[PDB]
């Protein structure tokens, strides 16, 4: 059983720069050629750059030529993206993954791509961007007056204005799961990020049982608990 | 450049069906044409290499055919764990490219989405700024329409919208639509209302709150 994994995504202003590593076990990676791809927020799959087993050939894609630098260090059993000049649509999920070898006749470094790629990284991922990192404002979505008697109501917690992501939602401590819905966030004009939270609970539960939603932002450890009620 | 175009972008299916999906690339790539499943939030993995031969592990129910500019995915008896989003990829020349993606969902009976509307806390209009949300939950199919009028003047161009993937229970998606608005603007308007049309909604509903 082999392993693949990535590592060096994190944030980035526009302009600078950073290093992708991919390292593996259970193989011998100079064995195998390599590749970059990467996948934007709600977006495809796009292949970024190759490079052979011995290192000698190299491809890039227009989008990155000039400004990404693929290498790798066959002692080290690794492959790397030096990346610079980035861009805000540079944020993606980055994934390394190996090229497949062929199963009797084995295909030269030049055109080594021809089988696909069989195994992949869980990627690392970029942000760049001009915004700070900056904690979220949590507001209620307070239960309607008109909720039905004895019928389903709604309310939830807005969470707005932080950066980067992610951001992760409960509510109540774990205890109300079903009926939750998390909505992935939106990226607003302003550089920060928004989602909101919801769940629908019996109606005739509003008079006697409190409902919190617990937000953490791990990047700006920054923990929220807000109390959704019934506005006076 | 090779331009791949996979068809349909979305199939809804059920357990059992078989399902088949085409990829086209816009010049001749030979048998060099990959498939991948991607599920949310891992990478994709590779199911099919030059157009026609399984990778070791994946189920024998996947089959791929095709050359020259025409593919196709089948997948027999659909499981499961077979709802994803599925890509085609060239490997013939660089750049390396791949299509749009198919992603194929579980098919259910239409359901018409539970309309709520939320008014902005008092606690946000101290920071200058209303959000209004308006929410439909569990419904099918995906495809909605939602509209904000603000003392029945419809809004445009100030409004988000952001939908859950497909539910693993019931197979339902839901959808939130928020409202930003200045203090000022909100403060200046009575009422507020979502119109939301939807196959399930025989005519479309309307929520809406007075402000105060």
């Amino acid at each position: 059983e082999v392993q693949l994994v990535e590592s060096g995504g994190g944030l980035v202003k526009p302009g600078g720069s950073l290093r992708l590593s991919c390292e593996v076990s259970g193989f011998t990676f100079s064995d195998y050629h390599a590749t970059w791809l990467r996948q934007a927020p709600g977006k495809g799959l796009e292949w970024i750059s190759y490079i052979s087993g011995s290192g000698s050939t190299t491809y890039y894609a227009d989008a990155v030529k000039g400004r990404f630098t693929i290498s790798r260090d066959n002692a080290k059993n690794s492959v790397y993206l030096e990346m610079s000049s980035l861009r805000d649509e540079d944020t993606a999920v980055y994934y390394c993954a190996r090229t497949r070898l062929g199963d009797i006749v084995q295909a030269p470094g030049v055109i080594g791509y021809y089988y696909g790629m069989d195994v992949w990284g869980q990627g690392t991922t970029v942000t760049v961007s001009s915004a700070s990192t900056k904690g979220p404002s949590v507001f209620p979505l307070a239960p309607s007056s008109k909720s039905t008697s004895g019928g389903t109501a709604a309310l939830g917690c807005l969470v707005k204005d932080y950066f980067p992501e992610p951001v992760t939602v409960s509510w109540n401590s774990g205890a109300l799961t079903s009926g939750v819905h998390t909505f992935p966030a939106v990226l607003q004009s302003s550089g920060l990020y928004s989602l909101s939270s919801v769940v629908t609970v019996p109606s005739s539960s509003l008079g006697t049982q409190t409902y919190i939603c617990n937000v953490n932002h791990k990047p700006s450890n920054t923990k929220v608990d807000k109390k959704v009620e019934p506005k006076s | 450049d090779i331009q791949m175009t996979q068809s349909p972008s979305s199939l809804s299916a059920s357990v059992g069906d078989r399902v088949t999906i085409t990829c086209r690339a816009s010049q001749r790539i030979r048998n060099y044409l990959n498939w991948y499943q991607q599920k949310p939030g891992r990478a994709p993995k590779l199911l099919i290499y030059t157009a026609s031969k399984l990778q070791g592990g994946v189920p024998s129910r996947f089959s791929g055919s095709g050359s020259g500019t025409d593919f196709t995915l089948t997948i027999n008896s659909l499981q499961p764990e077979d709802f994803a989003t599925y890509y085609c990829q060239q490997s013939h020349e660089t750049p390396l490219t791949f299509g749009q993606g198919t992603k194929i969902e579980v098919r259910r009976t239409v359901a018409a989405p539970s309309v709520f509307i939320f008014p902005p806390s008092d606690e946000q209009l101290k920071s200058g700024t209303a959000s209004v949300v308006c929410l439909l939950n569990n419904f099918y199919p995906r495809e909605a329409k939602v509209q904000w009028k603000v003392d029945n003047a419809l809004q445009s161009g100030n409004s988000q919208e952001s939908v859950t993937e497909q539910d693993s229970k019931d197979s339902t998606y839901s959808l939130s639509s928020t409202l930003t608005l200045s203090k000022a603007d909100y403060e200046k308007h009575k009422v507020y209302a979502c119109e939301v049309t939807h196959q399930g909604l025989s005519s479309p509903v309307t929520k809406s709150f007075n402000r105060g």
